[PDB]
DNA sequence: AGAGCGGGGAGCCAGCAGGGAGCTG
RNA sequence: GAGGGAACCCACU
DNA sequence: CAGCTCCCTGCTGGCTCCGAGTGGGTTCTGCCGCTCT
């Protein structure tokens, strides 16, 4: 739904890293390059960054009831 | 049929009167029977 | 082999076998007129039942043209000598004893079928 | 330019993508629905006869043009307003569409002209509207269009909302109609016979089976009867073939048999005529029929016009139902004869019953075409029963109060509701689980069930032939996706490129074949027969061809072409028996297969580019269709086909198997269905795991529709982090799989660590738990409302108070507000009351029927709904929020069928270690896989290992030459991990290294529904039944658990009589009755007074006290009811 | 007048219709 | 400190 | 010795059985119109 803030295997917090890795792929970094950039060196840490889905942007299409 | 038996009738109501009778105390005990109409609910499930 | 049905001439029905003792010969009297005919065959009913070596009429040639049959190049025709035929199986449970293969010759016209 | 193996991959899932980009998933829903209501019910109002009602004047009613609104809602005020599908969802409103049809009365007078009176536009019911069709509020909406709407772009639409419940329309697997099935019977009196369920076609009419079976040997031979439709004895079929009218046996063996140098036919038609002699004219033949009839006549005339009407009407509909239509009757019963002695002969072989060529799939469409022709037959039943009972006593009825507009509404309702297909009335023989609640638990169960295919076979049937993986569901239906257990077999998925063929008018392929050297049957000898090849359209023998390469060759030309014969025509060739068939009728199932011509691909370099760019040339798969590229192939026309499976076939070999391919596979792996297709490598897997994980990837829980804040649903999953898994494959893109993810990519170690692993448990990282890995919330809503029961009962939501209100659970209501409902944002336990209602009884006026909260279930109040439902009652949904964190016992899964529970939870310090402190999520045992042969899960954890250092996804499409095992284990070795994948963990209590290394990691794991907390159950005592007073049932009803009989035999086998008397007496029911020591009958007993009484033996002193159970004294007492006396004599 | 009452398989057993023997006037 | 049945469907071992 | 009686056999119809235990859900009772004021 959104980026945890915490890698669940070690504890790396990558809640901080999803925006500049969605900026970096933007720039045509590939995504090996993206995680090497953003200090994502255990792959605990990269599959995190890599397999995550970001539901909440289309969440936040829904206008609000509250 | 007690009154069709009591305020007499003719024979030709009195059979059919015997054998609905029969058809429901039959149905009380065995409704699965084979050959006849099953008893019925108004929301059309069998009884048990 | 087989003998065939024999027709009535009049009523368009069938015929029925029957002995004559007048000549004391075999005739095909319809049973619905009063057709009577001499029979060509003495043979009335007739049965196969090791008899059944003869599947090639059971074959139409058609089947060189299915996609699906297999096509070999080291059987060739006998009647036009060409190289591809198909070959295939009898199927029916009167052919669950045997697998011979039947081939069928793949070029246009020729028709030709054989076996080994 | 042809394709060059290197661009092949890329290529064939451009095109798939094309397909998906078009057609969808629910293809096959929305196009049976959508001819559903644009031709199917237009027909069924047209063909119902005129109304024609005369006491006297009469009445003329005639039916006319339709039409249909969009779906509307009116409220009691009665002011329509456009109905959109949450407010359908939310109000518990059905979303249908009013049908409004024109009506034309004419008046008919004694010496006077006619007078017509047009009611147009009459309302006539409700129709329910499917959602995402084109008669849906939703259809041609963009996705801003339905978020706005509150609606999910990703929602695939195909279902009902019927009292906000959605219904979802499970195919059935129907025996095609129209063709010629010849079986040996099974130990019958036939031994072969040959059906033909005969139904003309465009015409909702129930189908007439017609039988010509061939009797078995233990007379002189072999007789060949027919059981025809309404005629309850066997006729010999010469006898029906004098009753068409025809006297002579040239006539009826030049029908049956077409070449008559063959002996062997006249043989066995011999007993046949035979039997048959004493039968000789037309009217002679109706006799012998219509005494047999259901209807016997005392008149011989009565009796010639039932056999007439019989053989006009009943026997084989499809072929004629008219007048001068006998020749074409006659030459297919006679097709009908020659089929069943070809198949005694053994020169044919008989048919296959699970043969998908042999059967169609009843779809939305022709289900709810049976059921609106049941029901415009009912409406057209209760119009004519008003209007008469008007017009014979009274001058004029207005229609608009004949017009029950009830019939169409609630038995469409009724049965979309139940599921219980047909009528109301005769429930207990309609057909049910057509309609089913649809699954909703995540995307790939709706999906699934969306695409859900069922044989209507019993599933307590031991044999197991419907149940069978058929040779012929390549393709067409997922070798994988079966439910387990009594539905094995019978209850099937559509593949990912199957599609089901929605029906088409046979007359354009009619005139076609009548201007292309067709002979007609009515005009022919049947001489030219013998040697010509018969045309079979939609089963319906229309003529003959003497060249069928040219004209087979122009009919598939015509559909390359998208001309004349449309794309879902099936033209079958069986060139053994001289057969061309053309079926075009709805419910056979299709797939699209890549044209091979000169064992090279239509499919070319040009094609791929133009549909490379798809937006900005609107290039599309329709195009591609219309290039003569690709093909709909169905089951029948399989089996005329060679098909290559990949291009690579196409190539010339050393050992060359076939140079005659007709079609290729697009891509082999579209054999697969929705939930087969989420598998990583399922070609390396057992198959009975292929098939756990297509179960068990419906009960995984992820984020199951994008708007599922709005949605109150009665029972419903979210996962905190869903992540699309490393080890895709790729068709997980057309299933929207990496968008709606239903699982994480856990660091899976396969290691035998403290033991609690064993036995197909996993040992979780309590440390991850805790930073949200695999933590979900289950959301409950609880539906209530005001139900007015008639004057005096009246349900109110008010705020209870102990001094006005009685019936309580003693339950605190101090969290409810004062409009008797609770609020958002509230703690809720298990006890606790969410919705206030009173009902007001004739001091204690009011009884409390408060709706509380489900037993042991923490929670806090998610959402409040409060509205006005159809009845304009106030009615509310209150959803429950808990969050679910992972436990000991719950039950998560991997792609593979490696299913277990959560078996313990150690913290990060705990469990074993990389060197570089990488500690594993899930610890799986090394035992569940040897046995299991689950290798794909292996080679998911090294490939999701590349995948995760790499950064790439990885691809783990079934059948992929491009990826082996060599190849993911030297790209691993580039990354410095060793090539197979194991590492040197280290012992987290002591620091060791293992000596063995450990294969570890990542796996896509899923956390399935079957949480511990929602199966958990005890009990000491509590509520018992009302019947036998034994415990209840379930843990919602805090009942006890069976000790069912094999339990009492154990307990037998064991010896342990006392504890079988505590299980079976004293826990369960213990009860003391009175019985008298004379007769044995239960007696009078006050014990209040101590006045012992036994009646029948005047007895009041010796009686005896029994210990039973009450279901004993239960039974004895229906035992008594039964006029059966146990006398329970104590001595 | 609205409120309320009425109206599929599998396998075994039992009875009846065909035999073949014996019997008597 | 305890107030419905039945039918059906899905699922679990 | 012909017709009748009296028990073996063949047939068809009737009848009764079809794993154990669990969750969850929806939908139905009940079905509508009356005769009295
Ligand atoms: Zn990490
Ligand atoms: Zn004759
Ligand atoms: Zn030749
Ligand atoms: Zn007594």
């Amino acid at each position: 739904m959104i980026i945890p803030v915490r890698c669940f295997t070690c504890g790396k917090i990558v809640g901080n890293k999803w925006e500049a890795y969605l900026g970096l792929l933007q720039a045509e970094y590939t995504e090996g390059d993206a995680l090497d950039a953003l200090g994502l060196k255990r792959y605990c840490c990269r599959r995190m960054l890599l397999a995550h889905v970001d539901l909440i942007e289309k969440l936040l299409n829904y206008a609000p009831l509250e | 049929l007690r009154r069709n038996e009591q305020n007499g009738a003719a024979a030709h109501v009195i059979a059919e009167d015997v054998k609905l009778l029969q058809f429901h105390v039959a149905t009380m005990v065995d409704n699965e029977l084979p050959g006849l109409p099953r008893a019925m609910q108004k929301s059309g499930r069998p009884l048990k | 082999g087989f003998v065939g049905i024999r027709f009535c001439q009049e009523c368009n029905n069938m015929l029925y076998p029957k002995e004559d003792k007048e000549n004391r010969i075999l005739l095909y009297a319809c049973r619905n007129c009063d057709y009577q005919q001499e029979a060509d065959n003495s043979c009335i009913y007739v049965n196969k039942i090791t008899h059944e070596v003869d599947e090639l009429t059971q074959i139409i040639a058609d089947v060189s043209q299915d996609p699906t049959l297999p096509r070999t190049e080291d059987h060739p025709c006998q009647k036009c000598g060409h190289k591809e035929a198909v070959f295939f199986q009898s199927h029916s449970a009167r052919a669950e004893d045997a697998m011979r293969l039947y081939y069928v010759c793949t070029a246009p016209h020729c028709g030709h079928r054989w076996t080994e | 330019d042809e394709i060059t193996p290197d661009l092949w991959q890329e290529a064939c899932w451009i095109v798939i993508s094309s397909y998906f980009d078009e057609k969808g998933l629910v293809r096959q829903q929305l196009d049976s629905f959508d001819e559903f209501i644009q031709m199917s019910v237009q027909r069924i109002v047209e063909d119902a006869p005129p109304i024609d009602l005369q006491a006297p004047p009469r009445y003329l009613l005639k039916f006319e043009q339709i039409y249909l609104s969009k779906p509307t809602h009116w409220e009691r005020d009665g002011a329509p307003s456009p109905m959109m599908p949450n407010e359908a969802r939310l109000r518990n409103l059905t979303y249908s569409a009013p049908l409004y049809v024109d009506i034309t009365k004419t008046v008919i007078k004694e010496g006077e002209e006619q007078l017509q009176t047009q009611h147009q536009k009459t309302f006539i019911g409700k129709i329910p509207i499917m959602l995402r069709s084109t008669y849906c509020l939703l259809n041609g909406l963009t996705d801003r269009d339905l978020c706005e709407l509150n609606e999910c772009p990703l929602d695939p639409g195909g279902y009902f909302i019927i009292n906000g419940s959605e219904k979802v329309l499970i195919a059935q697997e129907k025996m095609a109609t129209n063709t010629v099935y010849v079986f040996a019977k099974k130990d019958s009196k036939y031994a072969y016979t040959g059906e033909c369920r005969s139904c003309l076609e465009n015409s909702s009419r129930p189908t007439s089976t017609i039988w010509v079976s061939m009797l078995a040997r233990g007379a002189i031979g072999q007789r060949i009867v027919a059981t025809l439709p309404y005629i309850k004895q066997e006729v010999p079929i010469i006898i029906v073939f004098r009753a068409l009218g025809f006297v002579s046996d040239r006539d009826i063996l030049e029908h049956i048999i077409y070449d008559f140098e063959d002996p062997e036919m006249m043989e066995m038609v011999k007993p046949s005529l035979d039997e048959a002699f004493v039968i000789q004219e037309q009217n002679v033949a109706l006799n012998f029929i219509g005494s047999r009839g259901a209807k016997p006549g005392v008149t011989k005339e009565k009796r010639i016009k039932y056999a007439k009407e019989v053989l006009q009407k009943e026997m084989l509909p499809h072929v004629g139902v008219s007048d001068f239509c006998e020749t074409k009757k006659a030459y297919f019963l006679g097709y009908m004869v020659h089929r069943l002695l070809l198949a005694a002969l053994g020169r044919r072989e008989l048919d296959d019953r699970d043969h998908y060529g042999n059967k169609r799939l009843d779809l939305a469409g022709p289900l709810l075409a049976f059921l609106f022709r049941g029901m415009f037959k009912n409406l057209l039943k209760e119009v004519r029963i008003y209007a008469q009972k008007f017009i014979d006593r009274g001058k004029d009825f207005n229609l608009e109060l004949a017009i029950k507009t009830r019939i169409i509404s609630d038995g469409l309702k009724y049965s979309l509701a139940t599921g219980n297909w047909g009528d109301q009335k005769k429930a207990h023989q309609a057909r049910a689980g057509v309609s089913q609640v649809l699954n909703r638990l995540t995307f790939a169960s709706t999906l699934s069930h969306l695409r859900r295919l069922n044989s209507p076979i019993g599933r307590d049937g031991k044999l197991a032939k419907p149940r069978q993986l058929h040779n012929t569901l390549w393709g067409m239906v997922c070798p994988a996706e079966t439910p387990e257990g009594h539905a094995v077999g019978l209850v099937k998925n559509l593949a990912l490129m199957a599609y089901i063929s929605v029906g088409s008018q046979p007359s354009p392929i009619l005139e076609f074949l009548e201007e292309w050297s067709m002979e007609n049957l009515e005009e022919i000898s049947p001489a030219a027969i013998a040697d010509a090849t018969k045309i079979f359209v939609n089963g319906c023998w229309v003529g003959i061809h003497k060249d069928p390469e040219q004209l087979m060759n122009t009919l598939r030309k015509l559909r390359r072409q998208m001309d004349i014969i449309v794309s879902e025509v099936s033209m079958i060739r069986d060139i053994r028996e001289r057969e061309i068939r053309i079926y075009t009728d709805a419910g056979r199932i299709c797939r699209p297969l890549l044209i091979v011509e000169k064992q090279k691909l239509l499919l070319k370099k040009r094609h791929i580019d133009q549909l490379k760019e798809r937006e900005y040339n609107n290039y599309s798969w329709q195009d591609l269709v219309a290039s003569g590229v690709v093909e709909y192939i169905d089951t029948l026309e399989e089996e005329t086909v060679m098909l290559a499976m990949t291009p690579d076939d196409l190539q010339e070999k050393e050992v060359a198997y076939c140079s005659t391919y007709t079609h290729c596979e697009i891509h082999p792996s579209m054999i697969l269905g929705v939930c087969a297709s989420i598998i990583p490598f399922p070609d390396h897997n057992q198959s009975p795991r292929n098939t756990y994980q297509s179960a068990m990837g419906k009960q995984a829980m992820g984020v199951y529709i994008t708007n599922f804040h709005v949605r109150m649903d009665t029972l419903a999953h979210v996962l905190y982090y869903p992540q699309k898994p490393l080890v895709t494959t790729r068709s997980m893109e057309y299933l929207r799989f990496r968008e709606l993810p239903a699982g994480i990519n856990s660091i899976v170690a396969i290691a035998s660590y403290t033991g609690y692993n064993q036995e197909d448990s996993v040992i979780m990282n309590r440390s991850a738990v805790d930073r949200g890995f695999f933590r979900s919330v289950f959301y409950r809503s609880y539906k209530e409302q005001e139900s007015k029961k008639g004057f005096d009962q009246e349900e109110v939501f008010e705020k209870p108070t102990r001094e006005t209100c009685q019936g309580m659970r003693h339950a605190i209501y101090d969290k409810l507000d004062d409009d008797g409902l609770i609020a958002p944002g509230v703690r809720v336990s298990g006890d606790d009351v969410i919705i206030g209602k009173t009902v007001t009884l004739p001091r204690y006026t009011k009884r409390d029927c408060s709706t509380f909260l489900r037993t042991s279930e923490t929670g806090i109040v998610d959402q409040v709904m409060v509205t006005l439902n159809q009845e304009g009652y106030k009615f509310c949904k209150i959803r429950v929020r808990s969050v679910r964190i992972p436990q000991i016992g719950d039950k998560f899964a991997s792609r593979h069928g490696q299913k277990g529970t959560c078996g313990i939870q150690y913290r990060q310090e705990d469990m074993p270690f990389t060197c570089e402190g990488i500690t594993p999520d899930i610890i799986i045992n090394p035992h569940a896989i040897p046995s299991r042969m689950t290798i794909g899960h292996l080679i998911e954890c090294l490939q999701g290992k590349v995948s995760a250092n790499k950064g790439e996804i990885g691809d783990a499409t079934p059948f992929n030459d491009a990826v082996n095992v060599q190849k993911i284990s030297n790209l691993l070795s580039d990354y410095g991990y060793h090539l197979r994948g194991n590492e040197v963990l280290y012992n987290g209590f002591t620091g060791r290294k293992i000596t063995s290394q450990i294969f570890i990691g990542p796996t896509y794991y899923q956390r399935l529904k079957h949480m511990v907390d929602d199966k958990i159950h005890s009990r000491a005592r509590g509520p018992i039944q009302i019947l036998n007073r034994q415990p209840m049932e379930g843990r919602s009803r805090d009942g006890g658990l069976r000790f069912g009989e094999m339990e009492r035999d154990c307990q037998i086998a064991h010896g342990a009589a006392q504890f079988l008397r505590e299980r079976l007496f004293e826990a369960s029911d213990p009860y003391q009755v009175h019985v008298c020591n004379l007769c044995g009958i239960m007696a009078i007993a006050n014990t209040r007074t101590h006045t012992y009484e036994c009646r029948g033996c005047r007895n009041k002193t010796q009686i005896s006290l029994v210990r039973m159970p009450y279901a004993c004294k239960l039974l004895f007492q229906e035992l008594m009811s039964m006029s059966i006396a146990p006398r329970m004599m104590s001595v």
